[PDB]
């Protein structure tokens, strides 16, 4: 399956995905530039955002945060567990297995069984030359149109500082002599009612590249290298990931930050089979957009059912009224 | 050109010799999208004004170049018809490319 | 476990998080912009606020207040007696302790079984490189977008001037308003150091407590009653002279043994349903969700209880572990 | 010992050498009127200069500096890297133990001194007497004021409070004990200047005990009776002692807790109890 | 923009060779996102101008011209005209900073 | 002519010894495609420059040289001058080239 | 002069064997630069990948690789500027190129 989760999400007050500045105590903020059709003429803002890379990190993060409860936890990678991007990063010819086991770098069929981040999302091994996309592709986080329009572009910078405080065992701060260990940084903080878009293409979970599929009485079937039960328990995890991506546990310097994280309209769709990609929301028109998508696709043969979460969506689009995402995981759950 | 005045105090602002180190506000003027930040930043490099002139004899220094009334009239005439954020940005991060510099630091 | 509190607390003339412009006499309050929807549409506002590093700087002094009571309190850095939260600044390689032995930073198991500040909080050391972050996830303090779009804005700040040759006037920037927060206890991982979180001994996963249960369990104890502090007085600065009135006017508190999401929070025009949908949707899941409410109305099929505070919480869910 | 103070009382015709903003209660509005209030720097003023008072009487009281004798508390302002004591020997602010040993005044409301850096967080916490929403609401006066005593840090150098000789936590007092008792009575002594000519005190109620304890809610609101019931409810289930004090209110029931008539009893109680 | 004069008038209660060395005003005139509080700040200022002249004839340089009343008028007209925040906190941060300068004022 | 002093201190970022690299403003002020960016680099330069300084008289180095504020304002005044981009990209290459070199810095 | 021997090294340092990194794109660039801006950007990014043969030189044992002199650069940009004959210019980039392939004393 290839569940696709769009909408309209406000975040106030969030310090996430700084750029640190090159070396600077002003620690900067992620600067996209975006483009508004601002009526007659054309225009180019850039406005504070959250890369969909570090999107697709916490997603990870949730992955494998909710990995170890199940019974098969084993297969994930230790490394995981504490939350750790590498993946054969700088001459990394074996993996550490969660229970203390070397892990070759060949047979990736056996790399994706022994290693869920393998199969969730993907691997590089430079030194094997050995790939595997993402399965998971987060789309960026911007302000949406209208929120530039009727806020004339503002700024959603307020950068306020932050310093340190020292005793030393003496009363006193100290002098650059002794150390002073006193940081004074400014780091920008932003808002803005952004776009949560990312997709899980989970219907190659447990399924290596290499052979995709096989033709015994030459028929068209996923290769299953793993049994069934523990590729339903990575399904259900990576899809329980998305319920911290909504509960917010993404963006940098979450013990200091921790935004205020809710999403004004949400749009879910389940799509077993593949489908084009849902639309992330930036825009003002992408309601009749997903409604004639949505509408005209059960014409193609789909059966995909959508789960809408303060959005009307007419009265003859057939959806799931929703108002939280753990539903939406169970839904999604309770069918596969 | 018609800059030396400005460039020179925020220089002194920002430069050593005066114990003061003001890069908070260098860094609110040089990143600035639109004109409310720029506007706040220069307000700040300006508000320390009194601190350097009373100051600089604390120690026998000379004292700092205040800008000029007409340096001032032409920044504010010139950045009025700002709409977009690109030649702005440009404006504020210049400001701040001469606020560093390597003058004859309180000789 | 983890636990999650959020609250909504009135405040009125609090000088909390002001540093000013340079070493100017007016000093503003970081006044923050933020998102209303109100009925013309999505407006930015600039709104005095709360940095969620003063909410979390203030929870670890009431961690290392309540701490040294415990009777395993003497494994606590030497900063957090100082009240210094800044852990292995500008160079610092060792480390330094309370009984005045210093310890190498070799690995995390030291700094862990050794450090309670380094567990609760994290650290950060430039030169050793070691790593981790903070189990305590602090949100900010922002005024109610419903109160805001009410109020008119009228920059919900006022400046007052103080007094004091040495005789010299400073003003300060005043503000009040229906504030809110949502304070994350992520303490699941306490007493494990991230470098090695289990060690799968005989093929199956369990936490790896450097310390004995009772250090563990102590920890705990402290971590959560830090939340007192937090709705009595001790939340920002100048609180020898400003000391802000505080008043839970709503509270929601939700605690697990398990991996959990957050809650939305009330900043804004609809999130009462919204958090019984999600209270009730996580429910129905299968986690062991305990939902304990403070003057917020709840709807059926849901547990309601009248809680006084979170202490008692606390030590219930202490008495039943 | 850490005591919290929260009470109201009627302000008339008040002078001073500032203008506050007050928020409307309940659910008819919530914007904010300017009210010419009191702030908390007064309120910490007033302490201060009641803890002069009471302590330079005191034959141990003098350890104070020359300009806390004419209530000028600057604290180590522009140009001051030392201090003038009360008896004319200059104390030169070298280590912060030196400042704890030689300053009493320093000790209770902190101090700093940016030309060497040292720096003291005061153990006072001082908050602003503010208008209840009463008074605002049916007229458009009851001010309540608040304080907390922090008493238990006194004698304590911020740098290193437990000294760990034989792995114990036993406090890093660096003062004569009867020098620390006579500091603490004179700082709850202290509380007389502000609550004592021509305003009266109405209601007040204040809990004390030896360690961390939360401060009370301020008395600006309605409904902070129940906060009350609330917050002594659960000191007491959490298993500490503390010391419940009432004048004018009836908090509660079933509980222990002293009816004090008058300024005077509470501080010897107060007294009495460290 | 005819803010030459304005700013002239404002920047004699703060500069130099004046014992009036009210410095909130200002601080208080340009960060004003309200038509409020910049109103009570312009009128502090307007009331404060009796001390700034008689300190200036006592000196013996010039007084400051008598304030007009057009231009504040335009002031307020075109400060609280505009709905969105920006344009009239730029101006009014405008307007306080241009009071830092200094040049031949009390010779 | 006007190259060498901003290019020395450019190679005063990235060199021998000095154990702290900035190779993104380099990048940034090298292929400035667009009329900015390019100050911004330099700016964020300027700013990691008290840490250049810093470095320098603590560990092994003698104390860096600012680039003159006379070579700010020609670059400034080049970049004003020029209007299509091959002269501004020729520019920003010839700026962030000297970046690195065989520089004897510290000894 | 000068320039021709110390642009040699480095450009082979670039391009020669014993290192596993062999960028041609950046020969290429700037070899077919009709305007000296694209030769510029060329040689430039040939100077940015030095502390990639740096790390390798230190980590294999190789010796290090030798950084063109402050006057090879200057004699650079003097001989582009001063040239603005596509011709001339077409000339020193293609030697550039040249001098990208060459067998000097590589790692023993």
């Amino acid at each position: 399956m290839y569940v696709r989760i769009s909408g309209r999400i406000r975040l106030n007050a969030h310090s996430l995905n700084a750029q640190g500045g090159g070396g600077t105590n002003y620690i900067e903020i992620t600067k996209t530039k975006v483009t508004v059709r601002t009526e007659n003429g054309w225009t180019v803002v850039e406005v504070p955002a959250i890369t969909g890379n570090m999107l697709k990190h916490w997603h990870f993060v949730g992955f494998v945060d909710y990995f170890k409860t199940t019974p098969y936890g084993v297969n994930l990678t230790e490394r995981a567990l504490r939350y750790n991007g590498t993946r054969f990063g700088q001459g990394e010819t074996t993996a550490t297995k969660a229970n203390g086991a070397t892990v070759q770098l060949n047979d990736e069929a056996t790399i994706i069984k022994e290693l869920a981040d393998a199969d969730v999302h993907g691997f590089l091994a430079p030194k094997t030359g050995r790939r595997r996309v993402s399965l998971v592709k987060a789309s960026f986080i911007l302000p949406t149109e209208d929120f530039i329009k009727e806020v004339e572009g503002e700024r959603l910078i307020t950068a306020i500082k932050h310093n340190r405080v020292d005793v030393d065992e003496k009363g006193a701060i100290g002098s650059s002599k002794e150390g002073t260990a006193q940081m004074l940084f400014s780091r920008e903080y932003a808002t803005g009612l952004y776009g949560f878009s990312i997709v899980l293409d989970l219907g190659l979970v447990g399924i290596p590249q290499g052979l995709p599929v096989k033709f015994e009485e030459n028929q068209p079937r996923p290769n299953i290298v793993i049994d069934p039960n523990e590729r339903k328990a990575r399904i259900e995890s990576a899809l329980k990931a998305l319920i911290p991506m909504l509960s917010g546990y993404i963006g940098a310097n979450l013990a200091r930050s921790f935004p205020v994280f809710k999403v004004e309209e949400l749009v879910a769709i389940a799509s077993e089979g593949p489908i084009p990609a849902l639309v992330h929301g930036f825009y003002e028109d992408y309601i009749e957009a997903n409604r004639s998508i949505i509408k005209n696709a059960r014409a193609l043969g789909f059966n995909i059912e959508v789960f809408t979460y303060n959005v009307d969506l007419g009265e003859d689009i057939e959806a799931t009224k929703v108002s939280s995402v753990e539903e939406l995981v169970a839904n999604l759950v309770k069918m596969v | 050109g018609w800059i030396r005045n400005i460039g020179r105090y925020l220089s002194y602002l920002v430069d050593d010799t005066f114990e003061e180190y003001a890069y908070d506000v260098v860094d609110g003027i040089a990143k600035a999208r639109t004109q409310e930040e720029l506007l706040e930043g220069v307000y700040k490099a300006l508000r320390l004004a009194p601190k350097l002139k009373k100051k600089a004899e604390s120690k026998g220094c000379p004292p700092p170049r205040i800008p000029s009334p007409e340096d001032i009239e032409a920044l504010e005439e010139k950045v009025e018809q700002l709409s977009n954020p690109k030649d702005l940005r440009k404006l504020a991060v210049s400001l701040a490319l001469w606020a560093f510099a390597s003058w004859n630091n309180c000789p």
